[PDB]
């Protein structure tokens, strides 16, 4: 099936350069455009630039010209997109979507990959910490404490357990974050794609 | 550069009822060819954007009969004939007819449902942290209504003013409900050094507040 | 009679006329037309619809009128929406006239928007010079050559126009012609 894998996260120093890609797989890779959407913490979608792999052009917002480059790779079957000069306020979430090189399709924006959460400072990633919270309804906890860059993902059971699951927003205090997750044999999945770690800790007594 | 504006920031909503989301151009998004070319999004959070409604009328496959696509130049407007909770998020339209491709604010759909009470669940800090030589105890509020609540704590029948962080969920997509956490940061000294720690919320939904505590 | 230049990115070509539409699907020998079963010497026009499918959907890559002139023994193309696939992204409303067609050839008229053309033209066996007008165009010459199998075992005339480029190919016992004007480069068809 149509699928575009995107990279969780990327942490870079400020001043530096970066280059997400866009896997594609599950569809005519060269009859399709790729467009490149930012959307910065709290609001706001910014539309950037396509590329078209069949015919190489790039359409760009004048906002985004001296700050992205866009190439792409049929072969692989991916695109690319060079940040360049990062500064603070590039620190964003970037998508990709597809966009079909016609008219009169519904193939346009249908397909959005999952978002590179981008984070650009001097501190470097620190894993998270995982602590379950414990003690007719059960209510059960997980701490995440003290990691950096965002984003993680808990998760309960493997993803099985997911109703009455409240996992909540993160803190950013002591310039690390921290965030918790509550559920109402037990196991808390825990992921922190910046420093490649997953963390499975089980809730006993 | 077309400008999208969404005049409603959010609006208001009772599930089962109709809503009327709109969104308006700077310029007809009218082609010579006929087709008018503006997009409808919605974004649940933590997600990326979800393509609803095509050609400014057209449903997009997966969406739900409920959402409905109407407009003219320079005026559109996405209509949810029954609202469910599924639908709380933020919708954004968007142009493409012209570059730059440019979308609208956002106008995020509230649900108001039946007041309810939060349920209060205190924690214990970890033998892990404890080891650790940190000490967080952490207390929720699940399953709330409206976002207003306030938090209080007790150490030792003293209040606490420092190292307390909270936090606040969005509207659940099933129960149309909040939720908060407030955490209070302590290290292994003088977490040892107070025996009883209370947590205390504050709601419309009691005269009495509810606090729940714990010794060790 | 069949025509497989006229087809665009191997796909398909529905011709619609008087309720009724044959699609013709490149790669099989089924797709036939009238070898002249339509009137001789009057240009029958067509609705033709070019389409290609991607990813499991159909997708029109052009549109317009479609004329035929017929003989013992030229397919004229107006495009009036097509499709630009290298910058907007849109099917627009742009108009071309081409030529795409052949019939019955041996071994050895109309333009843009102007049906009411003469083709005066003569050749003797020397080894082809022609006259057009009856046109919007003020006074257009064919350029007198030689003839050749030239690989594609047929008498071809290959002339010029007048700063030109005319083909016109013998049969029985059907030409195309690109005239560059000031105003644009019209493209002429020789029957």
């Amino acid at each position: 099936q149509v699928q575009m894998q995107q990279p969780g996260a990327e942490l870079v120093k400020p001043g530096a350069s970066v280059k997400l890609s866009c896997k594609a797989s599950g569809y005519t890779f060269i009859s399709y455009w790729m467009h490149w959407v930012k959307q910065r913490p709290g609001r706001g979608l910014e539309w950037i630039g396509r590329i078209a792999p069949d015919t190489g052009i790039i359409y760009y917002n004048e906002k985004f010209k001296n700050k992205a480059t866009l190439t792409v790779d049929t072969p692989s079957s991916t695109a690319y997109m060079q940040l360049n000069s990062l500064t603070s306020e590039d620190s964003a979430v970037y998508y990709c979507a597809r966009y079909l090189k016609y008219d009169g399709s519904t193939y346009r924006f249908d397909y959005w990959g999952q978002g590179t959460t981008l984070t650009v400072s001097s501190a470097k990633t620190t894993p998270p910490s995982v602590y379950p919270l414990a003690p007719s309804s059960v209510t059960l906890g997980c701490l995440v404490k003290g990691y950096f860059p965002e984003p993680v993902t808990v998760t309960w059971n493997s993803g099985s357990l997911s109703s009455g699951v409240h996992t909540f927003p993160a803190v950013l205090q002591s310039d690390l974050y921290t965030l918790s997750s509550s559920v109402t044999t037990v196991t808390c999945n825990v992921a922190h794609p910046a420093s490649s770690t997953k963390v499975d800790k089980k809730l006993v007594p | 550069d077309i400008v999208m504006t969404q005049a409603a920031p959010s609006v208001p909503v009772t599930p089962g009822e109709s809503v009327s989301i709109s969104c308006r151009s700077s310029k007809s998004l009218l082609h010579s060819n006929g087709n008018t070319y503006l997009f409808w999004f919605l974004q649940r959070p933590g997600q990326s954007p979800q393509l609803l409604i095509y050609r400014m009328s057209n449903l997009a496959s997966g969406v739900p009969d409920r959402f409905s696509g109407s407009g003219s130049g320079t005026s559109f407007t996405l209509r949810i004939s029954r609202v469910e909770a599924e639908d709380v998020g933020v919708y954004y339209c968007m142009q493409h007819l012209e570059y730059p491709y440019t979308f609208g604010g956002g106008t995020k759909l509230e649900i108001k449902r039946a007041d309810a009470a939060p349920t209060v669940s205190i924690f214990p800090p970890s033998s892990e942290q404890l080891t650790s030589g940190g000490a967080s105890v952490v207390c929720f509020l699940n399953n709330f209504y409206p976002k207003d609540i306030n938090v209080k704590w007790k150490i030792d029948g003293s209040e606490r003013q420092n190292g307390v962080l909270n936090s606040w969920t969005d509207q659940d997509s099933k129960d149309s409900t909040y939720s908060m956490s407030s955490t209070l940061t302590l290290t292994k000294d003088e977490y040892e050094r107070h025996n009883s720690y209370t947590c205390e919320a504050t709601h419309k939904t009691s005269t009495s507040p509810i606090v729940k505590s714990f010794n060790r | 009679l069949t025509l497989e230049d006229s087809i665009r990115q191997n796909g398909t070509l529905t011709l619609s006329a008087q309720g009724a539409e044959k699609t013709f699907k490149a790669g099989d020998k089924d797709n036939s037309l009238n070898t002249g079963k339509l009137k001789n010497d009057k240009i029958s026009r067509f609705d033709f619809v070019q389409k290609i499918e991607v990813d499991g959907q159909t997708i029109t890559l052009a549109s317009g009128e479609f004329q035929i002139y017929k003989q013992n023994h030229v397919v004229a193309l107006q495009i009036e929406k097509i499709q630009d696939s290298e910058h907007s992204g849109k099917l627009v409303n742009k108009r071309q006239f081409r030529i795409s067609g052949l019939g019955g050839e041996h071994t050895a008229a109309f333009s843009s928007d102007d049906p009411n053309g003469r083709l005066h033209y003569s050749i003797d066996f020397t080894k082809g010079y022609g006259r057009i007008e009856h046109l919007k165009t003020l006074e257009v010459e064919l350029a007198a050559a030689e003839l050749k199998a030239d690989e594609k075992s047929h008498a071809v005339i290959l002339g010029d126009t007048r700063k030109g480029s005319y083909h016109l190919a013998l049969f029985g016992d059907a030409g195309s012609a690109e005239v560059k004007t000031v105003n644009s480069i019209h493209h002429i068809g020789i029957a």
